[PDB]
């Protein structure tokens, strides 16, 4: 029936915006990435690591308690 | 019981004797009247059933089924004053005459306190059915469907009734109360066996049977759709009450010599389900698929197991209400469309909404889903199986498959999709039919609530 | 390779037909003639403020109807649930049994005023 | 019913476009591949040896079918489209209305009234329209299904109604 | 981890099974090993309502955990060191498991060399 | 070149690359030429009775009513014992059911058999 | 899951009904600054989708 | 309104990346017969597409802007802490 | 401009 | 005709955007410690989680 | 979904032809027989309509393909099949 819309279609040409629909996709677009390492600067260590894997190699034989090899 | 009897019997002279166009109304009003008394048998005590008197005693599974058949009778005669009333008083009359005498003998047999007299009008009712189907029917093979009713069920009668008078001459009086509490074991012996197939298969052969259900594609498909629904809703109970009424005398012969019974409906219910999803007519769709429901029953009611028989009743009353029920939707369709085929007439619910509603949870009912009494039917007797045999499940929800595909299956073929072109008679559905097919369901989903009536004796 | 002259024709002929249908297919201003209907009598209020739905009305307006659909889909409801938890559910034993309340050491009981003594001397190893 | 050999091009080159399209997916590309496509489709034209053609059409189309799209592109309106007859459930057959309740009837006053214009102008035709038909039936019987258009005037193309009153696609 | 492709790309028969191990006792190689603690009795644990699978040593400094959540409601950001203290006890405790793996393992290594070398000798 | 398609039942040769087609002869030109003279016949006979303003009933279709026929009564009457029917029924019929019996024996064999002297646990099993 | 997965239907949603009701990824492109909102919530659910830190 | 529609003596290939498929073609004989059909895709306001990355990088020069005020925020109330 | 819309009778 | 200036598309999509942001972040550090947080664990797997999904 | 007349038909109808640059950007006539006047050839002819398939967005059958021989023809054909009347 009647037309009269807020928007109108274009002919192979770049449809109308609005200031609205622009800023808002801006502002959600801008707070997530504000998420983003706020929380990485806020909590590091979920994402890093939180303490460090000891290595195989390195733990002494002497605090691992094994039976000296001679006897 | 005096108090329902004759005034069943007190309706035939009044239809008789009633006006010219006053017979549906006169008769249709007191039906539901009577059911309406019929309904005061609900109430069970805790212990033994209620025995009015000697000549009739009604228990917590006679009573449940009972009024089904009181139920029942508003509403074939509410099903069929619409293709009889272009005949003549005197038939339409006539027609009244079977209807009322069929319902006082599912009376007289449900509530018999002897056995004996339980068979007669059990038998009985072979009579008034069979008039039914050979006058009133609507094809050419409804002839050759009525020997192949009457011969099938009297070829297993005649050995229970040979079956029956040797126990009174052997055990006195076969009053189910003196039955139950004189009870002897039955021997393995040779002729024990034959006794037990005497007074088995003639109730056996009743419901369907696998190899002996040849009888209902013939009857039911062709019978006019007053009868259809006796012979798919109450009828068929009678071969089942006769089941565990006489399964008291049996044990434990029941217990060895029920592995090829057992055996034929668990597999035979998978084979008659996989016709329906097969099949070329409305109503043998719906016939066999009460073949695949009441194959269920017949194999819950051979464990003997307190489980098995709660849900036993359950899905008989469950079912035949719903067999009426989509009998029902065949004949809506056959007034308009004129025959039977299912893709002659799809598209229906783009033409009738609420019809195709009415057709919607109706085969929902049929799917068996929760909480509908069909669902506490069948999952009663999955655990009664499965307890007794746990690859029992594995044939028991195979058929749960088959009857959901060709429930939706009938449904979506009929009322879904484009409607039929060439088709122009297709009119509003009269209320009547959308009156009838609400007093059917309502009930149906208002049972709900309460299963704790339809559960049976056992509970 | 190419409407035939009869076949051209014919689609000319079904196409103006077609054409005059679908220009009997609309529907008069008029139409719909609705019959008359009855109102509740309680629509006069909301319509007299309705009439010119000034931003000093419209959010009040709007609160009467979002006032009488919070009473009547909440506060009928929570009503005649807790009359029915409060006195038929909770009246029959364990119908409302609920898991019990954690508690912790130094934590007082309410029922029994009594302190749980602390949990014992912690090693203390902290990163 | 008899499909000719330049017909059967015609079609195996449409279809090889809608592939190439749901190939390319980017236009450019799919400007690019459909000359050379045309490219080497126009230069195998002037051939007077039949048999080529048809030995030409065996593994060419053998070549469409190892190469199409196992998801070609479809418009949604169309035969495998998302939006193929999902309009269907809405759209109501015209001679239903005939049904429709007297308060009904009245409730739409000037178009059943046009509606009567249409039936009783069908009426009238049907008799001069199945003439016309059985006026100009070929011999042995109907060789085709095409029919013929409305020959004289001030009459209507034979079997016109089904057609001109069909359901709209746009429903609602 | 490199242990599963010395399993089962290399020598199987030196490589301790998890399930297998614990085999040698305690004590084995190590002069006066000393048994674990537990500060927090079953009954306040069992109190908690703590899971059985988080029902280990560690969970001592877990049921504090649940108490300051629940006195921090609303604010779920308050306990973090806490919170924290806990999960380094879960490290330390983790840190003792492959610690015992991998004593276990050069118990097997150093067993497997003297047997071998014995067996030659002898 | 590179590898075709091989059909199936389920999975058909489609009717655009099978060298049926792309053959002609001129037997088989009024072979498709009378195709188009049946459906004719047919469509336009069904479409003439379908636009009659005056039908208000329903255009009986022959092809139906001979499937439905076909498909349920006029199949028994045109039955022959014949070994591969004999066989088939025997198969799919006591097949099935002697096959179901003996499992469900086994089953039940060996399930009593725990019981008997006590090979199974049901403590709380009461609502059998 | 039950967030950002039920999210990228209406955005695709938004994006089905406004071209013109057609779902063939082959028929769009450019609507980045067409379609500001539904790209920015596109591509939230995406990176939600991926597991990427802080979300 | 109508629903003007643009004249067509605009839309041409050149500086569209459809121009590339022109001289290819032209070495090979055929002239691009509808490269000006798909020249509004390639030119007009739907031209100048953003990167693959800059569709994720959506509003970081906004982020990073909130960044430092939140982060300097904090920086001073833990100075006073 | 809206039309007319062709719906099964409902009144029934 | 590409547009999504809807108020109701825009406020449906929205609603989800500002709950897809921090969802996680105010569940995990809301509900109670139900399983048990492995923390000693070597670098090249706890990476990833994000590593995978670079490439 | 705004509705459309033929007024807009033709308007994207003659545009897609005169895009053609086979075709003279001023030699469209209503009934620019394509063969007779244009001068094109039947697989040109065929090219017409997957042009106006993606302008229009939907399926034109293939045996009413070759039958449209006319930009009235393929205007009267699109308006037949989106049943566009005014
Ligand atoms: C206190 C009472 C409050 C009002 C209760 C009203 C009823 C109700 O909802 O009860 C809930 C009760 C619930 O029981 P309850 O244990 O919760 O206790 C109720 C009381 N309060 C709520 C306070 C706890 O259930 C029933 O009463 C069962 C009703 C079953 C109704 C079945 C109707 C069937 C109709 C069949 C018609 C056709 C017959 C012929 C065909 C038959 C089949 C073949
Ligand atoms: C992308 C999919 C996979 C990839 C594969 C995509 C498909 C590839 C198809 C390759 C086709 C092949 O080269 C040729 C063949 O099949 S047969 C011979 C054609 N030539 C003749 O038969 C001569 C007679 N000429 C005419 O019939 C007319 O001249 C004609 C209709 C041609 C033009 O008419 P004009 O337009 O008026």
């Amino acid at each position: 029936a009647g037309g009269g819309v807020h928007i109108e279609p274009r002919y192979r040409q770049f449809p109308q915006l609005t200031r609205s629909q622009l800023i808002q996709a801006e502002f959600f677009s801008a707070t997530m990435w504000f998420w983003i390492l706020w929380r990485f600067w806020h909590d590091s260590d979920a994402v890093l690591g939180h303490f460090p894997y000891p290595d195989p190699s390195q733990w002494t034989d002497e605090e691992l308690g094994i039976l000296p090899d001679d006897e | 019981m005096l108090k329902i009897i004759i005034p069943t019997t007190m309706l035939l002279p009044m239809t008789w004797m009633s006006k010219h166009n006053m017979i549906w109304i006169n008769a249709t009003v007191h039906s539901l009247l009577i059911s309406l008394i019929s309904l005061s048998l609900l109430n069970q005590l805790g212990e033994n059933s209620l025995n009015f008197s000697l000549t009739f005693f009604s228990d917590s599974l006679s009573a449940p089924l009972l009024v089904l058949t009181t139920w029942l009778l508003p509403l074939m005669l509410m099903a069929s004053q619409s293709h009889l009333s272009k005949e003549t008083t005197t038939r339409k009359k006539l027609y009244i005459t079977m209807l009322i005498l069929l319902q006082l003998f599912l009376i007289m047999t449900f509530t018999a306190t002897e056995l004996i007299l339980f068979y007669i009008l059990f038998e009985a009712t072979l009579v008034p059915t069979l008039i039914i189907i050979t006058r009133w029917g609507n094809q050419t093979e409804r002839l050759n469907a009525g020997l192949y009713f009457l011969f099938y069920t009297l070829a297993g009668s005649l050995p229970l009734l040979v079956a029956l008078v040797y126990i009174q001459n052997t055990t006195g009086s076969l009053n189910f109360l003196i039955i139950h509490y004189w009870s002897h074991p039955l021997s393995n012996s040779w002729s024990n066996i034959f006794m037990w197939l005497a007074c088995i298969m003639a109730f056996m052969v009743k419901m369907p049977l696998y190899g002996l259900h040849l009888w209902l594609p013939k009857a039911h498909v062709e019978a006019p759709i007053a009868g259809s629904m006796v012979l798919a809703a109450v009828l068929l109970k009678l071969g089942g009450y006769g089941m565990m009424r006489i399964t008291t005398i049996l044990n434990p012969l029941t217990n060895y010599m029920a592995y090829p019974f057992l055996m034929l409906s668990m597999w035979g219910m998978i084979m008659t389900s996989s016709i329906c999803l097969r099949q070329t007519d409305l109503k043998s769709l719906i016939a066999y698929s009460s073949v695949s429901h009441m194959a269920l029953v017949i194999v819950a009611i051979m464990i003997q197991t307190p489980w098995s028989f709660m849900g036993a009743t359950a899905l008989m009353i469950a079912h035949g209400l719903t067999s009426s029920m989509l009998f029902c939707l065949a004949n809506t369709n056959y007034e308009r469309v004129h025959s039977r085929t299912m893709i002659l007439a799809r598209g229906l619910q783009t033409l009738l909404p609420l019809m195709a509603t009415w057709w919607l949870m109706a085969s929902l009912t049929n799917l068996a889903l929760p909480p509908s009494i069909n669902l506490i039917g069948e999952l009663f007797i999955i655990t009664a199986s499965f307890s007794w045999s746990n690859i029992t499940i594995i044939l028991m929800g195979m058929n749960m498959m088959i009857t959901a595909l060709y429930s939706l299956y009938m449904l979506i073929t009929t009322q879904r999709g484009k409607y039929t072109h060439h088709i122009n008679n297709i009119k509003a559905s009269f209320t009547r039919e959308n009156a009838l097919m609400a007093l059917h369901i309502l009930p149906l989903l208002l049972l709900t609530l309460n299963p704790k009536m339809i559960l049976g004796p056992l509970y | 390779s190419g409407y035939t002259p009869d076949e051209k024709l014919r689609l000319q002929q079904l196409r103006e037909l077609r054409r005059r249908w679908l220009k009997d297919q609309e529907l008069s201003p008029r139409e719909p003639v609705l019959p008359p209907r009855r109102v509740w009598p309680m629509e006069q209020f909301w319509n007299k403020f309705l009439q010119d739905g000034a931003p000093w009305k419209n959010v009040i307006y709007k609160t009467y109807r979002h006032s009488i659909f919070a009473v009547t889909h909440v506060l009928i409801p929570v009503w005649i649930i807790h009359y029915y938890l409060k006195y038929h559910v909770t009246a029959k034993p364990y119908t409302v049994v609920e898991r019990k309340p954690r508690i912790f050491p130094g934590d007082t009981i309410l029922e029994t005023g009594e302190v749980i003594p602390l949990m014992k001397e912690f090693p203390d190893q902290h990163h | 019913a008899y499909l000719t050999h330049q017909q059967k091009v015609l079609r195996l080159y449409k279809r090889a476009l809608r592939h190439l399209e749901s190939w390319c997916v980017h236009r450019d590309k799919y400007r690019y591949f459909a000359c050379l496509m045309r490219a080497r489709f126009d230069e195998h034209k002037n051939e007077k040896d039949m048999v080529k053609a048809t030995q030409l059409l065996r593994q060419a189309e053998e070549e469409f079918w190892y190469g199409q799209h196992p998801q070609p592109y479809i418009f949604p309106e169309s035969p495998g489209g998302t939006s193929y007859e999902r309009y269907e459930c809405y759209k109501v057959p015209e001679w239903c209305l005939d049904d429709w309740h007297p308060s009904e009837k009245a409730m739409y006053p000037d178009y059943f009234a046009k509606r009567e214009q249409w039936k009783r102008l069908r009426r009238e035709s049907w008799e001069r329209e199945v003439k016309q038909l059985q006026e100009e039936t070929p011999p042995g019987g109907p060789r085709t299904e095409a029919l013929p258009p409305a020959r004289k005037e001030g009459d209507l193309p034979p079997l016109w109604w089904h057609i001109v009153t069909r359901p709209r696609e746009r429903p609602m | 981890g490199a242990h599963l492709a010395r399993r089962y790309l290399g020598d199987a028969s030196k490589e301790p099974d998890p399930l297998r191990m614990p085999t040698f006792p305690p004590d084995y190689g190590f002069p006066e090993r000393k048994e674990r603690e537990m500060v927090a009795t079953q009954q306040e644990m069992n109190d908690a309502q703590l899971m059985l699978q988080q029902r280990d040593y560690c969970a001592h400094y877990l049921i504090q955990l649940l108490k300051c959540k629940r006195d921090s409601f609303p604010n779920f950001l308050a306990c973090k060191h806490e919170q924290h203290d806990w999960d380094y006890c879960e490290h330390l405790d983790y840190v003792k498991r492959m610690k015992e793996f991998e004593r276990e393992r050069r118990l097997l290594q150093r067993k497997k060399r003297r047997e071998q070398r014995e067996a030659e000798m002898a | 070149s590179f590898p075709k398609y091989k059909p199936s039942r389920l999975a058909t040769l489609p009717a655009t690359l099978d060298p049926a087609e792309y053959d002609i002869s001129p037997e088989t030109r009024k072979a498709q030429a009378e195709r188009l003279a049946i459906r004719s016949r047919l469509k336009r006979e069904y479409l003439l009775q379908y636009n009659d303003p005056n039908r208000l009933g329903v255009i009986e279709d022959p092809a139906l009513i001979r499937w439905t026929y076909a498909r349920s009564a006029n199949i028994y009457p045109n039955f022959r014992p014949t070994p591969k029917t004999s066989l088939l029924g025997a198969l799919f019929g006591i097949g099935p059911l002697f096959f179901w019996y003996y499992v469900f024996k086994t089953d039940r064999d060996k399930k009593e058999k725990l019981i008997q002297e006590g090979k199974l646990d049901q403590t709380f099993n009461i609502s059998y | 899951h039950a967030f950002f997965k039920a999210m990228l239907f209406m955005c695709s949603g938004s994006i089905i009904h406004s071209l013109n009701d057609e779902q063939d990824i082959r028929k769009m492109g450019g609507l980045y600054k067409a379609m500001p909102f539904t790209t920015t919530a596109l591509i939230i659910g995406s990176l939600a989708l991926t597991g990427m830190p802080y979300l | 309104s109508k629903m003007e529609l643009p004249d067509y003596k605009q839309w041409k290939i050149e500086g569209t990346p459809l121009e590339t498929v022109q001289e290819k073609l032209a070495a090979r004989g055929l002239r691009d017969p509808w490269g000006r059909n798909e020249a509004w895709r390639y030119s007009g306001g739907f031209a100048n597409n953003v990167s693959f990355v800059g569709a994720l990088l959506k509003g970081f020069k906004w982020g990073f802007a909130a960044f430092v005020v939140a982060v300097g925020a904090e920086y001073y109330l833990e100075s006073q802490n | 401009k809206r039309l007319f819309i062709i719906k099964p009778s409902g009144f029934y | 005709l590409i547009n999504e200036n809807n108020p109701l598309l825009i406020n449906s999509i929205k609603r989800l955007l500002i709950g897809s942001i921090f969802a996680g972040f105010i569940i995990s550090n809301n509900i109670p410690p139900m399983t048990v947080p492995n923390t000693t664990m070597p670098l090249y797997m706890k990476m990833t989680a994000l590593i995978v999904t670079i490439m | 979904a705004p509705p459309l007349t033929l007024e807009a038909i033709k308007d994207r109808v003659l545009y897609v032809l005169k895009l053609y640059d086979k075709i003279d950007p001023e030699k469209l006539s209503v009934n620019s027989h394509f063969m007779k006047d244009l001068g094109l050839d039947s697989l040109d002819q065929v090219e017409i309509i997957m042009a106006m398939e993606d302008e229009f967005g939907f399926e034109i059958p293939d045996i009413d393909a070759e039958k449209l021989m006319c930009p009235q023809e393929i205007v009267d054909y699109i308006a037949d099949k989106k049943d566009v009347y005014e």
